[PDB]
């Protein structure tokens, strides 16, 4: 039977300071016991000073990042170029994820 | 695109007339005469075969049509409208009756279904009424022989005998003088041929006249043997030769 | 599906189909609502060109929407049944989800919304009906009387009338109804309602219907004799 | 849910329904009323799947109340029971059926007679002198077969009912936290507070 | 008078849109003719190519509906091709559904029923065409069946259609009065084609070159159209007698 | 587009009337008269057939009086074809109720639903209304014997005695004159026939131009019987009252 | 006359009056100008107010980082069409990782407008658009008409008195086409162009609207004090 | 007849232009924007003295930071308000923030042209949408059935609009206080109204950043009416 | 009367006036032609230069369908684009199911049936274009012209637009003078001449020439635009003939 999920490995890490924040992630991408790439980035600048990583199943991860990046673009179009605050981004991402509640994005997301 | 005509094309005028139904009846008046006579042991329905050209083969155009083995139909008015009504009538006898009860519908109920179809063309969106009046003759076990007229409005009436179309006024008067409640089927056929000659102008023979009966069961026309309860169709179309035989002793 | 825009604007900015629906209301039998200090009374005209009627079974002019709210109307009788049915369904639906019966304002707002929807939907004509909706909110003793009309607008009234010759009875109510002192009792409220109809009706026989609504689902319809006593009493005081 | 009982006597129908609502290893409530008044002289008790029970009961209640307002008239117990049966008979072939069993106790004012109907989630209806749903019936039916008489009073019916609850409290595995008892007669529906 | 714009009845019980669709039939100014032999059915039609820039091979009003059925149209080419595509689709579906080739008369009835619907339903106009279907049916033999915008249809011993149809019709009538039979008593289709052209020449009073005509022939198990040289071969045979 | 040919069947006149409903009522006023009279022990339905021909089959015929269920019947005035559409709907509705509640449908409930269908055709859909007026005669255990009428508008009312179709104005005046509340069925039968005989557009009222029916409790004990009169029975009742 | 009831009807001379009436709504609209060089493309728009208490109706809309337009006529119709362009640009990016060619953008608008001119019930769009963009084949300027006709130009103008600017640009063609690598000068030429369409009114700070896109410049709009430089 | 979405020869939509005539028949509504807040005032215009005027609801809350006044066929506004409220609350659910006043107005205006042969006709009501957000501060918008919306410093709509607008042209300046705006709405309403202005036939409201959208009591407005009459007599 | 107010209505003649009114819109358009040659077809069109501001070579009017068919039209340009969009859908579904690229006669009927369908109902408008199109398939070269009614035929040469009569006369001379056939490269030159000669009927505004061609030998059976040296050579040939 076809299994629509896979595991691409890797790990990510976010820490917040007083006037800064970091989002780190390794660049290794794997399936089973094989290395697919030694340098495949999964931490992205999404605009409006928001960085994002969706780690787990890379296909779902890329799809989510792609949809959120697009959500930022349309937020500008619809609300007079207003900056998307980190709290508003967070709430928006919840709805992106929960929209597929019964066929989930197989990722841990950090912004 | 798509049928944007979702509104009625037949509507009430200030005087209360339904214009399109009246005009449909006018088309029936222009149509060639057809008639029906009910005897004690059968029914006869007849009409003239108005040929469009002498090069046309009028045998290929059937004005009298079998609906069920015991029910037949003839009309006056627009031929194409009649043809599609016969198709629908044959189908509805199966879908709304035979496929449910395992037997053919009684005459009155098949007539009722055809009447419904014609009524809907009077009220539904984007259609004109049918431009025909039907005469439906038939037999069933519990009602015996019957004869019905169906008009463009969807109204139907049972008749002892009647005529519709071109010379219906004169033909009805002729039938009133001749009809009694003791007529045998052969007497009714004789009167049918007499009545029709008045309205026919040109040739009057078995090739220009179409005539069918609802009478006794015809085991020879069944196509098989072995089932006692199945005894054959009561509907039979008289042949060109069979008509000419009766035109000599006229 | 039939799509035609039947209710549309004209050059002068009127929606004629909505305005012609008001004419149907003007043709309908007169209906009046008067609210007292502790009650609301709904009075209705019944035309007397119809003798040989069976009043047991003939649809009553005042309808219960719930045990605590009533609806009367003026205009097309057939149209009103559709509004009443929808209102009754919404009443039960409200009890089901909110666990509390409708307020009179809410029920009115719903009925008015339905009427409005039929003024800018394709393939439909507006309702030829104006309604008077009266009752008491759950656990409340303040009387409520509302009016709706084909356009969809609604409002609250101390007293109001609709239907044929309603302008005459509105005139009467405008000088005979004191805002500072509404009819203090049931008797006073019924009398003022009967008086107002007697300006327009004809005979006070089987031409007037009266329904009294009191707090906590206390609704009762008066009989002929009970109403006739008000008619008899009013005429004797008039000869003065 | 779990225990719902019904007894029809000379002049009334008596319904007894357990008060416990249990989920997992916790009794969440011990005062739950597993019943809805459909009309002034008609009462319905219910048991079955969590959520389904109340949702179905209130849906039926809304429909009967709607009917009452429309016609200014009370449906007979027989008419209400047939409406309820049909809804369950529809439900059993739906994508997700209502898993609810009901008893309908009513007093027919036109006949001046009490009536008790037992309907399961499949839409299986029967009129009975006494009824039960679930495992309760395995004790109460035989008990009532012995002690029930058709001409009993409401008081005799309540004593007969006490005998059923006592037997269930002795032999049933679960603590159902007693019952709420309600009487349906010519004067409508009332609750017995001390049982 | 909107009763003349859509297919509803006029006060005198007429359908003017159907009547005006009949007048569109002659818009091409072309006459067609169909006759039956013993073994075959021949249909001929005039071929007028006025523009010198036209590719004459693409100018045709005869269509091969199925292997066995042919159809000639009298009316504008857009409506003609509309009818042809539907007839082809209907004949193909019939074979798939019922396991045998659609008879000429059954296809005629079906196309006539479709035409009837346009006379009753308002949103669809009638097609301004008359369709003449020909074949050698495996049960009925040589067959000619003709459809019009009214939804009328009937079988023919022979037939003609077009502006000068009446002249051709009477010419054929007078021949069958003389011969006393329902068909052309001839063995080969070649001579039945010759008969068809001969009697069209007499009725219309015009001579034809190889490019003035169009010929379709139906035999058992196939219907085919003739090339210019096949017709020329046929014209030579008539001239040498 | 198709807007050009739309009659707009569901609109108001400037006066606030529905054109198509008014014109449908005008149509119905030319249909054969039908009368309903409610007595204390039953109901009478009487209707005049539209100008009959001598070759019409009279016994196997139904034009005016139809059975909805065992307890309810209707008299028709208007287009028969339109009426049969509505009659079949009403018949199905009665069976739906019986299936749902295991009780025969109360008369008013059936009348309201049929009247609601008519109403719909006047408010939405762009279709012509049904050109039919009904007289409903029926019994139930709530109100006993009941007469109702409905018309193309979808408005219905209850009556002690009523007429529909042709000459209702004259017919109603005659009914209003001779009707009283303590009346019996056999008296109502006579009143119905006497009224038709005076309001008819024909030369003389005969058995072949009439349909007749009664709904009595004249069965055996506490149950209702529908009697659709046969031709010979109408001939006898016409002689018994001395009209022929 | 008798042939202007809807878009589905041709006149006896083969005209579509509803489309022509839609074209008329553009003529009543406030003037807007478009022009380009080989490196940049510039939109200039005169904004219109209801009165002195109101704001000035915004004429320019961004479609992508590399594309945008200006409007003249029914503003809600411009919002619908610009939204469609935003989606089409976006589809090209998400699916093909490809910036939508300004030419395809024109073809897509043509076909969307056309469908509204051949069917019953609908109406033509009542707005004209000037689309500018920078793609893989350099700078572009398009003129959209709601008839469906889209035209690529070096420069143009639409709206009331647009003929003045259109004549000016026709004279200035050889000059402004070679303003390469100089944004402020290309704008100056566009501001001088729109000045040929002014009557009794002059360009103020809350009246003028300018947009620019080019080789190393995303589509950006200038309003308020940011256009004071050019008056 | 003719199509609902038909253009006139002058390039305007017949139905939209006709709905604008309906709005001219409506009761007057005035809005004034200041740096201390936005004031919204309306003429109630009771058709009869028996009608309880406090049930006339022509000023309406959309959210805590956005209010709305109406003029014309006021029954048409109900679904517009319902959409506005849902749009406002939905945006808060999706983005954990207040929605911009302009974005709200644009959302309401998207409904406007969704008519044809969607609803059967345009709305017969104009809206004054007033609110505050962090980006653009206090704002007033005029939303028309054409789908067009203009931002205004001050705006009047309804029967007395052209006279009231000319008055607002003279009176408005960029330093008006909230109290000054309140009195100015009352003054201009009293001028254009038929019946004499009092607390029962006119209603005031405002939106401030601090307290949000508030409809004033009849007692509060009555004192502002008394304060206004005294100030006009004082010179 | 009023028979001309609604599409699909027959007049008492048996005519559809709305289609005839669409033909008037075609006659108003610019000139376009088609020339059939030895092993292919050549298409050319007149592009009126309304203003100096039009970018030369950048408002392309000839359109390709699939990889082997060319289409050009006169009249309402948007209507023509709608027809080509449909043509591309028709050609794609043919190739999807049957593998082989759509034959030209097959493609011609697909457009024909679609255009004819827009004369059947009053809820649609007829097409305001006559379309000249064709290409090379397994049976060689084919040229077609399709009109608003849905009527189409095969052509040796075709012309439509404001200068159709001038172009037709010039086309007839080529057919008479070359019975054996015209070569592809010759047909390109002749196409230029005919557009220049047909421009006399539209001579207020000067114009821009656009040519395309399909040839079994010259373009390998694929549709290509004529550009650069071959275009200028064809323009010069045309310029020499008018003087
Ligand atoms: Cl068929």
């Amino acid at each position: 039977q076809f299994n629509p999920y896979g595991d691409n490995g890797g790990t990510i890490l976010g820490i917040a300071g007083e006037d800064f924040a970091v989002l780190a992630g390794d660049t290794r991408n794997i399936t089973d016991y094989s290395i697919n790439s030694r340098y495949e980035p999964k931490v992205f600048d999404c605009g409006d000073n928001i960085v994002m990583s969706a780690n787990g199943f890379a296909a779902d991860g890329d799809a989510l990042v792609k949809r959120f990046k697009n959500s930022v673009k349309w937020y500008h179009f619809d609300h007079n170029d207003k900056k998307l605050s980190i709290n508003s981004a967070a709430r928006n991402i919840q709805h992106l994820l929960y929209g597929k509640r019964f066929f989930p994005y197989y990722v841990h997301t950090i912004i | 695109m798509t049928d944007r005509y979702s509104f009625s094309l037949t509507t009430f005028s200030p005087s209360g007339k339904l214009g399109q139904i009246d005009y449909a009846l006018t088309a029936v008046k222009q149509g060639v005469t057809s008639l029906g006579i009910k005897a004690t042991n059968g029914v006869v329905i007849a009409t003239e075969k108005k040929s469009s050209s002498p090069l046309a083969m009028s045998e290929t155009l059937s004005k009298v049509s079998l609906l069920t083995p015991d029910i037949g139909a003839v009309y006056s008015g627009m031929g194409p409208d009649y043809r599609v009504l016969v198709d629908k009538s044959r189908k509805v006898a199966h879908t709304s009756y035979k496929r449910i009860y395992g037997e053919y519908p009684p005459t009155k109920l098949l007539v009722s279904e055809v009447a419904k179809i014609m009524q809907e063309a009077t009220q539904s969106g984007g259609v004109r009424p049918f431009g025909v009046s039907l005469l439906i003759a038939g037999h069933d076990e519990f009602n015996g022989f019957s004869l019905y007229q169906v008009d463009p409005s969807g109204s139907y009436f049972p008749w002892k005998a009647t005529a519709i179309g071109k010379g219906s006024v004169a033909a009805k008067t002729f039938l009133e003088k001749r009809w009694n409640d003791e007529l045998e089927l052969e007497d009714a056929i004789h009167i049918a041929l007499l009545t029709l000659k008045e309205s026919v102008e040109g040739e009057f023979n078995g090739d220009t006249i179409e005539l069918a009966i609802i009478g006794d069961e015809n085991p020879d026309l069944l196509g098989y043997t072995g089932i006692p309860t199945d005894k054959g169709p009561r509907f039979r179309k008289l042949t060109s030769q069979e008509i000419n035989d009766r035109l000599e002793a006229l | 599906g039939y799509d035609r825009a039947l209710s549309i604007f004209s050059p002068d900015g009127h929606i004629f189909q909505v305005e012609y629906a008001l004419e149907a209301v003007k043709r309908g039998t007169c209906a009046v609502g008067v609210k007292g200090k502790n009650c609301v009374v709904l009075g209705c005209e019944r035309r007397s060109t119809l003798k040989l009627q069976d009043t047991r079974i003939t649809p009553s002019k005042v309808s219960k929407i719930d045990s605590h709210v009533v609806l009367s109307f003026s205009g097309l009788n057939a149209d009103s049944r559709i509004l009443i049915e929808k209102a009754r369904v919404e009443a039960q639906s409200h009890r089901l989800t909110l666990e509390d019966p409708v307020t009179v304002e809410y029920l009115t707002r719903y009925v008015a919304g339905v009427q409005q929807r039929y003024t800018q939907s394709g393939g439909v004509r507006p309702f030829g009906v104006s309604t008077l909706i009266a009752g008491f909110d759950p656990r409340d003793d303040e009387p409520k009387l509302y009016q709706t009309e084909p356009s969809g607008i609604y409002s609250s009234w101390s007293a109001q009338t609709i239907g044929r010759n309603s302008k005459t009875v509105r005139e009467f109510l405008e000088k005979n109804y004191d805002r500072k002192e509404p009819p203090a009792t049931v008797e006073e409220c019924v009398k003022l309602t009967v008086r107002s109809l007697l300006e327009v009706v004809q005979t006070g026989a089987k031409n007037i219907e009266i329904t009294v609504v009191k707090p906590d689902s206390d609704i009762v319809a008066l009989s002929s004799e009970e109403i006739n006593q008000y008619v008899t009493q009013i005429e004797q005081e008039k000869q003065e | 849910m779990d225990i719902i009982l019904g007894i029809r006597v000379q002049d009334s129908v008596i319904l007894a329904s357990s008060k416990a609502v249990t989920r997992g290893i916790s009794v969440l409530k011990d005062s739950d009323d597993k019943t809805r008044q459909l009309s002034p002289h008609t009462l319905m008790s219910f048991a079955g799947e969590a959520g389904d029970t109340v949702q179905f009961a209130e849906y039926i209640q809304a429909n009967i109340q709607l009917y009452s307002i429309r016609e200014d008239y009370e449906l007979s117990p027989q008419a209400v029971s047939s409406f309820v049966r049909q809804e369950l008979a529809k439900s059993i072939r739906s994508r997700r059926p209502y898993q609810v069993n009901v008893l309908i106790g009513g007093y027919d004012k036109k006949k001046n007679k009490p009536e008790l109907y037992q309907i399961d989630y499949l839409g299986t209806k029967v009129e009975l002198p006494y009824g039960a749903h679930g495992y309760s019936g395995f004790y109460t039916f035989s008990l009532l077969d012995h002690h029930y008489r058709p001409d009993m009073t409401t008081e005799e019916g309540l004593d007969l009912l006490k005998l059923c609850v006592q037997e269930l409290e002795k032999r049933m595995p679960m603590d159902f936290k007693g019952v709420i008892v309600k009487i349906v007669d010519k004067d409508g529906i009332r609750q017995v507070d001390d049982f | 008078g909107y009763d003349r714009h859509i297919t509803i009845f006029s006060p005198e019980g007429r359908l003017y849109q159907v009547e005006y669709a009949f007048k569109a039939t002659n818009q091409t100014n072309i006459n067609s003719l169909a006759v039956r032999g013993k073994d075959c059915t021949v249909v001929i039609s005039q071929k007028k190519v006025p523009d010198k820039l036209l590719d004459p091979t693409t100018v045709s009003y005869i269509f091969c509906i199925s292997r066995t059925i042919g159809m000639v149209v009298n009316g504008p080419i857009p409506d003609a091709r509309n009818a042809a595509l539907r007839a082809k689709a209907e004949a193909a579906e019939f074979r798939y559904k019922y396991g045998y080739d659609m008879p000429c008369d059954v296809l005629a009835k079906r196309m006539a029923n479709l035409s009837q619907i346009y006379t009753q339903r308002a949103y669809m106009r009638p097609l301004g065409v008359i369709l003449t279907f020909v074949s050698v049916d495996e049960e009925l033999g040589p067959s000619i069946y003709k459809t019009d915008p009214a939804g009328y249809y009937v079988g023919y011993k022979a037939t003609a259609t077009g502006p000068k149809q009446q002249e051709i019709t009477t010419n054929l009538e007078n021949h069958f009065k003389k011969s006393k039979i329902d068909h052309i008593n001839e063995e080969s289709w070649e001579k039945v084609v010759e008969f068809a052209i001969t009697h069209m020449i007499d009725a219309l009073g015009t001579e034809f070159s190889k490019n003035d005509l169009e010929v379709g022939v139906a035999t058992k198990d196939k219907f085919f159209t003739l090339s210019a040289e096949n017709i020329e071969e046929r014209l030579v045979a008539i001239a040498e007698q | 587009g198709s807007r050009r040919y739309d009659s707009r069947t569901t609109i108001f006149s400037p006066e606030g009337r529905l054109y198509q409903v008014e014109y449908a009522l005008e149509s119905i006023s030319h249909a054969g008269t039908a009368i309903g009279i409610m007595a204390s022990d039953g109901i009478v339905l009487a209707a005049e057939r539209k100008v009959t021909s001598t070759l019409l089959e009279q016994d196997t015929s139904t034009e005016k009086l139809y059975k909805l269920n065992d307890k309810i019947a209707v008299a028709v005035a208007g287009l028969t074809a339109d009426a049969e559409i509505l009659i079949n709907t009403a018949r199905i509705h009665a069976q739906n109720y019986l299936k749902t509640y295991n009780e025969d449908i109360p008369v008013e409930i059936l009348v309201r639903r049929l009247s609601d269908i008519k109403q719909g055709y006047t408010q939405h859909g762009g279709l012509r209304p049904f050109g039919v007026s009904f007289i409903y005669a029926g019994y139930d255990d709530r109100y006993g014997y009941q007469l109702y009428t409905s018309n193309p508008s979808g408005n219905y009312t209850g009556w002690k005695a009523i007429s529909v179709g042709a000459n209702t104005s004259a017919a109603q005046t005659l009914l209003q004159m001779d009707y009283k509340d303590d009346m019996k069925v056999d008296d109502a039968i006579e009143l119905a026939l006497k009224t038709l005989s005076k309001t008819t557009d024909s030369s003389a009222l005969t058995y072949d131009r009439l349909e007749f029916a009664t709904i009595r409790k004249g069965a055996n004990d506490g149950e209702v019987y529908q009697k659709i009169f046969k031709p010979q029975e109408i001939k006898d009742i016409l002689v018994k009252t001395g009209i022929t | 006359n008798n042939y202007d009831g809807d878009t589905v009807t041709f006149s006896p001379t083969g005209r579509l009056f509803q489309v022509e009436y839609a074209l008329e709504a553009i003529k009543q609209g406030s003037v807007t100008v478009g022009l380009r060089s080989n490196t940049h493309a510039v939109l200039v728009a005169l904004k219109r107010n209801a009165d002195e208490l109101s704001s000035y109706q915004k004429k320019i809309i961004k479609c992508d980082e590399h594309m945008g337009l200006s409007l003249a006529g029914l503003a809600p119709d411009a919002r619908v069409l610009s939204n469609y362009l935003r989606q089409q640009c976006n589809y090209s990016s998400l699916v093909f990782n490809r910036k939508l060619a300004v030419e395809r953008a024109g073809h897509l608008l043509c076909d969307k407008a056309q469908k509204n001119t051949q069917s019953y019930g609908g109406r033509p769009y009542g707005v004209g658009l000037l689309i500018i963009g920078y793609d893989k084949s350099g700078a572009h300027l398009l003129e959209f008409q709601p008839s469906g006709n889209v035209t690529e130009l070096y420069g143009t103008a639409i709206g009331a008195r647009s003929q003045g600017a259109k004549t000016y640009l026709e004279r200035t063609l050889d000059t402004f086409i070679k303003i390469d690598g100089n944004p402020d000068e290309l704008i100056k030429a566009g501001v001088e162009a729109i000045s040929q369409s002014l009557r009794d009114e002059s360009l103020t700070v809350d009246n003028l609207s300018i947009a620019i896109v080019g080789k190393d410049t995303p589509f950006t709009i200038y309003d308020g004090e940011a256009v004071a430089k050019y008056i | 007849d003719r199509g609902v979405s038909t253009f006139s020869p002058e390039g305007r939509l017949f139905q939209v232009e006709y709905s604008l005539e309906a709005i001219k028949l409506g009761s007057t509504a005035i809005g004034i924007a200041t740096k201390e807040g936005v004031v919204l005032g309306v003429e109630k215009r009771a058709t009869s003295p028996l009608l309880e005027s406090d049930s006339i609801e022509k000023i309406v809350e959309i959210d805590r930071h956005i209010g709305c006044a109406m003029s014309g066929l006021t029954a048409d506004a109900r679904s517009m308000i319902e959409h506005a409220r849902t749009a406002a609350v939905t945006h808060n659910l999706y983005y954990d923030e207040d929605i911009n006043v302009e974005s709200l107005t644009q959302s309401v205006c998207d409904l406007a042209l969704r008519f044809g042969e969607l609803m059967s006709r345009p709305f017969g009501v104009a809206l004054l949408i007033a609110g505050h957000d962090a980006d653009d501060g206090y704002q007033l918008f005029h939303a028309e059935p054409s789908g067009t919306f203009y931002r205004y410093n001050a705006k009047a709509i309804g029967s007395g609009s052209e006279g009231a607008q000319a008055e607002l042209l003279n009176e408005w300046h960029s330093s008006l206080t909230l109290k000054e705006a309140e009195l100015l709405v009352l003054k201009i309403l009293k001028q254009v109204m038929e019946e004499k202005l009092d607390e029962n036939n006119a209603q005031l409201s405002c939106i401030t950043k601090q307290d949000g959208f508030k409809i004033y009591d009849n007692e509060k407005t009555a004192e502002l009416i008394k304060e206004l009459k005294e100030k006009e007599a004082a010179e | 009367t009023g028979y001309d107010l609604s599409n699909s209505v027959f007049s008492p003649d048996g005519r559809n006036f709305q289609v005839e009114y669409a033909v008037k819109a075609v006659e108003n358009g610019t000139t376009s032609i088609g020339i059939k040659c030895n092993d292919g077809v050549v298409f050319a069109v007149e592009k009126l230069i309304t203003s100096k501001l039009l970018v030369p070579q950048k408002n392309v009017k000839i359109q390709v369908v699939d990889r082997h068919i060319g289409c050009v039209y006169s009249g309402l340009i948007p209507d023509g684009r709608h027809l080509v969009n449909r043509g591309r859908e028709e050609a794609a579904s043919f190739k999807k199911l049957y593998k082989t690229p759509i034959p030209i006669p097959a493609f011609a009927d697909r457009l024909g049936q679609y255009v004819q369908a827009h004369t059947l109902y009053n809820s649609v408008r007829p097409f305001g274009v006559s379309t000249i199109f064709g290409g090379v398939d397994k049976n060689g070269a084919h040229l077609y012209m399709l009109e608003p009614s849905g009527s189409y035929w095969g052509y040796k040469g075709a012309a439509t637009g404001k200068g159709r009569q001038s172009a037709k006369a010039e086309l007839e001379k080529l057919v008479d003078h070359h019975p054996e056939g015209l070569s592809a490269r010759e047909a390109v030159k002749q196409a230029a001449k005919i557009i220049y000669l047909a421009h006399e009927d539209n001579k207020e505004k000067d114009f821009e020439l656009e040519i395309s061609w399909c040839s079994l030998s010259e373009t390998n059976g694929l549709h290509k635009f004529v550009k650069g040296d071959l275009l200028q050579e064809a323009i010069d040939f045309a310029q020499k003939e008018i003087n």
